[PDB]
């Protein structure tokens, strides 16, 4: 058996996740290092234990290989374009063998790497054979590399899941799981695939997995080492694993390892995946219910105001019927064609027989969509760097009605104005820019130094950024000198220091016009700059524009099968805006509306330049423009060159690159969305349509309404003559007069009607939301870089990132839980060896898991399975796993550790810190709070790291126009006050000080922390592991008092056989419960959610929510109006515009998250898709006359008390995996006004 | 409702696709059969008394 | 059936301001609501008469 197959350790863990035995910290650590010390390949010895009875058998012509000799070819100078076979698009990896071009690694026998030899020539000499094998191997080691760790390891948890039934939890709604590991066509297929990589009774994997790329193990002669298997066993695993947190059924499991092993034998197995991507999707999502016999129940989401503040609400339950199906034909006939080329037509027939059982919207047939849909391949797809430059970002968009070159006027200078007389939707889009930017051009908004401040923090990215070149081999063309560091400089060429290099004169001068010489660096500051009224007046094409809600109640509204809906997706919008037609009528038409302006008006650092104008044959005279237009002749010449790229992938060797096209990796492709199709219903499809129902429609039609515009995808949800609509005559029709429409001006608009409702990928049918399990795969994740970044503790982060987003998706907890604790315990046990020293180690005990936000299966005093995975991460969490059983260990501590002589007034004398202590409670709580990623070293050339020139002279950027008076007025006014009188803080608050130093440590995080620094990360981890605290936190030891019990469940938001969410059915235990107690559509009432946070204009190297709590955490204090102020000053705010906030900021009308906010109690990320809005203000009380005690009475502090209670209730409501109930405080340990003096010493810090 | 509703041009644009055809003159004719076949069984059964 | 739930809901559902010291809600329902043999007094009043 599977079970007495594996190791001492593990067979004691895979009891203890599974709810057996409460896991002790022993169990978590010879469980730990089990992993580490054995060597990989042996968890696939633990196949060969369990029988099979699955129908799938493997064919022989995997590990066939067409070689990559032939498949590698160095079309271009140094560029290892891969020579398609049979297409332009087959060059994601070929399919060969790395056999000949491996040297067996001395540490690790018989498993390979880059030949020594081979290697050195592709750096010095190249051979078109030395460096196309060069390129084959860091593909294929990189293609092998997209996986959050090793899959073998990831398929080891699996096992360990599997090793035991889970123990029944006593909840009736649990369902004991149907899947069988010995009825899987999975991991029957990856066994069956095993045996080939077989010397004599052990196991070899073809890859083992370095931080590096992969390590390829070397065949005995005679055998061959086909790079597709290892990324045939990495689907066949997250295949294994979704098909055990799905309950998928092994018949229909079955096509989908079909699926792949077609892919794995023809010529590439990245390239074949790809061309059936939308094959399953297609065959159930976009097909269901086109049968007779339709009809359960579905939402009735009405949208009350819709031109604006698209607020859904749901209202009621549609009853179904044979009228209003899916009027859209079934894709069985398109899709099956293109999937019977593969020939996989079988795998298609069985599917459809599924599909056809399942023919009425129940929680049924709704987890059916679910589980086709994680068949589709979730792994990424690396392709050469040079190759996908080609291939993606150079595609010139075809025009089917150019402007006629006699439609513009004669030339002011560089850009050209449209003639008033050329209609058609260059018109339309060239009036719509225009208007915008007359009204940009007189505005007061961006006169104001702060406007301009945060201007500069847009452009200096605080998030994203590229590896941009430089500036001074660019401003060679250029006089100006760049700076350079006045001691040893770490950061390079960062965004930030691109800034610093050059910000004498305001981050541009009007001598630094060589802004137009290599641009848009990636595989320029002073070129965002120069592209400032682009995405000034872009941002005022999309005044009316998160995912939470205003795409998650949407996608619902638009699927319900009252409203049909068109949803167009533009294909390539970064490689259709153009200056032959898109691009110059956009210049041309911010230039003709910044004349409005005054015409002598210097903009943004930019002067006021004279121009030709020679746009009257009869009176050519120089003009005297705008600084607005100044910028619009500078995009428009560098808009017509194109962008430069000099792409040089680190994946090819020598492949070093100049290439110019007309993408851009920046709202405005978002911007021209609703312009254009404000054109379409109202002008061009009005004007032919050759149906007089489809003109009819139109008529009655906006674009305000009925049309929701974002980047590039788009809904388009029609008029109320809805489901009675004939899809011959109307919609058919509709949709080849919309691609015609686009096709007319390079726009391949790509529309896919069905009564579904995509929308920037979150699908949804019938006003049910189905989450895409291949989206975000479990062991699937991107790197795009040969050699990864992994330290030790940025492991953690990605489980706690791997637990998390699998929740949102409605995945089954049980099977899931368990495989993340699992996962979660493999990341506790790391190291660190030294170049010329010793090694080192770690061990994160488990409770440093819990506090991240992994729920915990079975605690040593209840039964398994009964904490949610909705439980807030922290002390939220914390509160609410310690509030379940304090009446646990007071007990049980009373009748095991002696008392403690004195009082600790949350327990009694009964001692329970030594006994959590004993647990190890408060090693993992003090684990989690210690730092994970290496501080970057304390070195610098001088003084001690004071006098810093590349971090003081980033501020230079961020000063200009003496804004620098009033950050120095801030912490000046702020120091005299708080130091001295009262709020004595001791640290700062968020000012304009802290953002110069933010930038540098966002920029000196270089890699490779030195092994100076990540040794003195893991001594210091090890320190406060052996000696935490036993003292808790300062606000968790507060929280305890709180004695939160909870009452019934909440009268019901959802008629709870409606299904809402993708199989939150009854298999599910919580995910029915609370996504039925409380609601889907999170629009609540406006004393609770609504938007507020009242600065909104932030400088963005500040947080927002930091501001927001010490704006609120001084009214809570008795604040002088002195202090909102001196710290509205430190941001940078006017002192006018200061005082209507220092004014504002009552606990009176402020929302109730705010006021959470101020003590770190937020509303987590877990149950942001929900409807928690009313739940905490009708119900969960802070004070219930009759069931609470009068100690509890917070009395005159209630208006800022009573949220942080009700939070308290909530926090333990979500935490139990049953019904959301009314939880109600009790009692709390002291009276409320001895808790509320308690957090106002806290809140002083 | 609706901001600048015209409520009689609303129903005229919302009752459109129900008066298409013979949706209303179906029952028509299945009452004529129901009374022919009416009479048809009253006289068979009280002719066979 | 004497259930106390009776006269609880009507004494918690009178308002009171939470800024006195002295509450006149919180004081009988200190009274009377400590239960001892759910109430079996009455009976044996009953019982003796």
């Amino acid at each position: 058996e599977l079970f007495n197959a594996l190791p001492q350790p593990l067979q004691q863990l895979s009891l203890a996740l599974a709810g057996e035995i409460p896991l002790t910290d022993h169990i978590f650590e010879q469980a730990a290092s089990t992993w580490h010390v054995q060597p990989r390949s042996l968890t696939y010895k633990l196949l060969d234990h369990i029988p099979f009875a699955t129908p799938v058998v493997v064919p022989p012509s995997i590990y066939h290989s067409l070689d990559w000799s032939k498949c590698f070819a160095v079309n271009q100078d140094r560029v290892e374009r891969i020579p398609t076979i049979d297409n332009p698009d087959d060059v994601y990896v070929p399919n060969s063998d790395i056999g000949p071009l491996l040297t067996s690694l001395h540490t690790i026998p018989d498993y390979g790497f880059l030949h020594p030899t081979i290697e050195n020539d592709a750096t010095t000499l190249r051979a078109e054979r030395a460096r196309c094998a060069s390129t084959f191997y860091k593909i294929a080691s990189s293609q092998a590399r997209q996986v959050k760790l090793d899959p073998i390891r990831m398929l080891g948890f699996l096992l360990l899941v599997q090793a035991r039934p889970r123990v029944p939890s006593g909840l009736v709604t649990d369902q004991p799981t149907r899947r069988d590991p010995t009825l899987s066509p999975a991991l029957h297929a990856i066994w069956q695939v095993m045996q080939y990589y077989k010397v004599a009774g052990v196991y070899y994997a073809p890859a083992l997995v370095v931080p590096s790329g992969a390590i390829w193990w070397i065949p005995p002669p005679g055998k061959r080492n086909v790079v597709s298997v290892q990324y045939l066993l990495t689907d066949l695993i997250s295949l294994a694993i979704l098909a055990h947190m799905t309950d998928m059924s092994p018949t229909l499991e079955l096509t989908g390892v079909l699926m792949y092993l077609r892919a794995a034998s023809s010529h590439s197995y990245a390239y074949t995946l790809l061309q059936m991507k939308s094959v399953f999707p297609a065959l159930s999502l976009r097909s269901m219910y086109r049968n007779k016999g339709f009809g359960g129940k579905a939402p009735a989401i009405e949208w009350t105001e819709p031109r604006s503040k698209y607020k859904f609400r749901w209202t009621g339950v549609t009853q179904l019927h044979d009228g209003l199906r899916p009027r859209s034909p079934s894709m069985d006939v398109p899709t099956l064609e293109t999937l019977a080329k593969y020939e996989l037509v079988d795998i298609g027939h069985t599917i459809i027989r599924e599909r056809n059982a399942h023919p009425q919207h129940n929680h049924d047939s709704v987890r059916f969509v679910r589980d086709v849909m994680a068949l589709t391949s979730g792994m990424y797809l690396v392709r050469q760097p040079t190759m996908s430059v080609l291939r993606e970002y150079s595609q010139v968009p075809d025009i089917k009605d150019p402007i006629p070159p006699s439609a513009w006027t004669g030339p002011i200078g560089n850009v050209r104005y449209l003639l008033p007389s050329v209609q058609g939707p260059a018109r339309h889009l060239y009036d719509t820019w225009r208007a915008a930017a007359r009204q940009i051009a007189q505005d007061p908004q961006w006169h104001d130094p702060l406007n301009q401040a945060i201007m500069r923090a847009q452009y200096v990215t605080a998030r994203g950024g590229s590896s941009a070149s430089l500036k001074f081999a660019l401003k060679v063309t250029g006089i100006v000198l760049p700076e350079y560091d006045d001691s040893k400089v770490k950061k390079s060429s960062k965004i930030y220091q691109a800034a610093q290099i050059a910000r004498i004169a305001f981050m541009l001068l009007i001598a630094a016009i060589h802004a137009e010489v290599t641009m848009g660096i990636r595989n320029n500051v002073i070129q965002q700059a120069i592209s400032a009224p682009h995405t000034l007046v872009a941002n005022y094409i999309n005044k009316h524009m998160v995912v939470t809600d205003k795409v998650i109640p949407l996608i619902l509204y638009a699927s319900t099968p009252p409203n049909t809906v068109v949803n167009v997706d533009i294909k390539a919008c970064d490689a259709s805006i153009t200056y032959n037609y898109f691009l110059s009528v956009i210049c041309g038409a911010m230039h003709e509306g910044f004349e409005v302006g005054n015409a002598d008006a210097a903009f943004m650092g930019v002067p006021s330049t004279i121009v030709s104008d020679r746009r009257s044959p009869v009176a050519p005279y120089s003009r005297p423009i705008s600084g607005l237009q100044t910028m619009v002749q500078h995009l428009a010449d560098l808009y017509a060159a194109g962008f430069r790229y000099s792409v040089s992938d680190a994946f090819s060797s020598g492949n070093k690159f100049s290439f110019p096209t007309s993408t851009f990796p920046s709202t405005e492709h978002t911007a021209n969305n609703s312009t254009m199709m404000e054109y379409f219903l109202n002008v061009h499809a009005p004007s032919h349509v050759k149906s007089a129902s489809l003109k009819r429609i139109l008529t009655d039609m906006t674009i305000q309404r009925n049309y929701v515009c974002q980047g590039d995808d788009g809904i388009l949800l029609l008029p109320h003559e809805a489901a009675s609509k004939i899809s011959a005559d109307d919609m058919n029709e509709l949709l080849t007069c919309l691609r015609d429409y686009g096709q007319l001006f390079g726009w391949n608009y790509d529309i896919d009607w069905s009564d579904t409702a995509e929308y920037l990928k979150l699908y949804a049918l019938m006003g049910c939301r189905i989450p895409n399990t291949s989206r975000h795969p479990p062991v699937g994740k991107e790197y795009a870089a040969p050699q990864t970044d992994e330290i030790w503790p940025s492991l953690i982060d990605i489980v706690i990132g791997h637990h998390l987003n699998g929740v949102t998706d409605v995945l089954n907890w049980r099977e899931w839980l368990r495989f993340s604790w699992a996962f979660a315990c493999y990341s506790s046990r790391g190291g660190y060896t030294n170049p010329r020293g010793q090694s080192f180690s770690a061990q994160y005990p488990w409770w440093t898991f819990v506090y991240l936000g992994i729920p915990p299966i079975l605690l040593p005093g209840q039964t398994p399975f009964i904490h949610s995975c909705y439980m807030p991460p922290g002390d939220q969490g914390m509160f609410s796993i310690l509030n379940g059983w304090r009446d646990w260990l007071i007990s049980h501590a009373s009748t095991t550790l002696p008392p403690l002589r004195h009082n600790h007034p949350v327990w009694g004398l009964s001692d329970v810190p030594s006994l959590l202590s004993q647990f190890g409670v408060y090693a993992g709580y003090h684990a989690a709070q210690h730092y994970r990623r290496p501080k970057p070293a304390p070195e610098t050339a001088s003084s001690d790291s004071i006098n810093q020139i590349t971090s003081d002279l980033t501020e230079y950027l961020f000063y200009d126009s003496a804004l620098k008076a009033r950050v120095m007025k801030g912490r000046y006014n702020w120091e005299r006050l708080s130091s001295s009188l009262s709020l004595n803080v001791g640290s700062r608050v968020p000012s304009l000080f802290d953002v110069p130093g933010k930038w540098v440590a966002a920029g000196r995080d270089a890699e490779k922390p030195p092994p100076s620094s990540v040794e003195d990360m893991f001594t210091s981890l090890n320190r406060c592991i052996r000696r935490p605290t036993h003292s808790f936190s300062r606000l968790l030891e507060l929280y305890l008092r709180v004695h939160v019990a909870l009452g019934e469940s909440i009268p019901l938001a959802i008629d709870p056989d409606v299904p809402q969410v993708a199989g939150a059915d009854p298999a599910n235990d919580d995910h029915w419960f609370k996504y039925t107690c409380l609601g889907d559509i999170p629009s609540a009432t406006r004393n609770y959610f609504g938007e507020s946070l009242f600065v909104g204009r932030v400088v963005s190297g500040l947080d927002v929510e930091a501001v927001d709590a010490t704006l609120l955490r001084l009214k809570i204090l008795g604040a002088p109006p002195e202090a909102f102020i001196a710290v509205l000053n430190g941001i940078g705010m006017s002192d006018s515009e200061a005082h209507q906030i220092a004014g504002r900021i009552s606990l009176a009308n402020a929302q109730l998250v705010q006021i959470a906010r101020v003590v770190h109690l937020s509303i987590p990320s877990s149950w942001m898709t929900l409807n928690t809005g009313p739940y905490i203000h009708h119900h969960a009380y802070d004070f219930k006359p009759g069931i609470t005690q009068p100690s509890a009475k917070s009395r005159d502090k209630s208006i800022w008390m009573s949220p942080i209670l009700k939070l308290l209730c909530t926090s333990y409501a979500m935490t139990v995996a049953g019904p959301v109930r009314t939880s109600i405080v009790t009692e709390i340990d002291g009276s409320a006004a001895a808790l509320s003096g308690n957090l106002r010493v806290w809140m002083r810090d | 409702t609706e901001t600048n509703l015209i409520p009689s041009h609303h129903y005229g644009k919302a009752f459109a696709p129900l008066f298409a055809s013979n949706a209303m003159f179906t029952r028509n004719q299945r009452a004529v059969i129901t009374r022919e076949a009416f009479v048809c069984a009253r006289s068979a059964v009280a002719q066979c008394q | 059936v004497l259930d106390p739930t009776v006269l609880t809901n009507a004494i918690t559902t009178i308002s009171e301001s939470t800024t006195q010291t002295i509450s006149p809600i919180s004081e009988i329902l200190r009274l009377l609501q400590p239960m001892g043999n759910d109430y079996a007094a009455f009976w044996k009043c009953i019982a003796s008469w």
